[PDB]
């Protein structure tokens, strides 16, 4: 336990689907995560993934729920920091991603698209702050 | 867009030398930025 | 430190009835910080 066609047929279908996605195929990447999901539960990668594509399709708290649960099942998933903190950046609470990406730049500062958008976000943050 | 107006027209009328009525009003503006400066009002 | 704390100076003297002596100056620092504030520079 566990057995090895539950793990073997999550990891087709995740390999299916990110095929697909690469291809953009949203809605089929959904239903092959929704099946191993459903025949794994434990697996927080299905929950970034479809977080992301659910923001690429602007639905903001499937995404929120899926972030939480996958820090429920592992707290320290950086995908999922990325994605969540993109997807309150879309949201528009800036502060909690401000707090994410300054404790990604803390830890890793040698990424170069995460610092530009890090500062392009803090100039965003700051108009907000001044304009009223 | 009204803010930034009656900010601007505000300061340009001290510009002349004339003297406003409710400087309350200017100061308020003025040190409304201040606590931004430093950063975290509440 | 110097230039907050006659910026104070300056608007209490403003809003308490008495007359600046430069108020171009004045202008100048109120439109400075509203540029940087705008995050302009250059």
């Amino acid at each position: 336990p566990p057995a090895d066609g539950a793990l073997k047929r999550a990891e087709e279908l995740k390999t299916q689907a990110n095929d697909y996605f690469k291809a953009k195929d949203y809605e089929n990447a959904i239903k092959f995560y929704s099946q191993a999901i459903e025949l794994n539960p434990s697996n927080a990668i299905y929950y970034g993934n479809r977080s992301l594509a659910y923001l690429r399709t602007e639905c903001y708290g499937y995404a929120l729920g899926d972030a939480t649960r996958a820090i429920e099942l592992d707290k320290k998933y950086i995908k999922g920091y990325y994605r969540r903190a993109a997807s309150n950046m879309a949201l528009g609470k800036f502060r909690a991603a401000l707090r994410d990406y300054e404790t990604v730049v803390k830890v890793k500062p040698h990424d170069k698209d995460a610092k530009m958008k890090y500062q392009e976000c803090n100039k965003i943050v700051k108009q907000k702050a001044f304009e009223r | 867009v009204k803010d930034l107006v009656v900010l601007l027209f505000e300061t340009a009328l001290l510009s002349s030398g004339f003297s406003l009525e409710d400087p309350q009003t200017h100061s308020n503006r003025i040190y409304r930025m201040i606590k931004l400066g430093l950063g975290i009002d509440e």
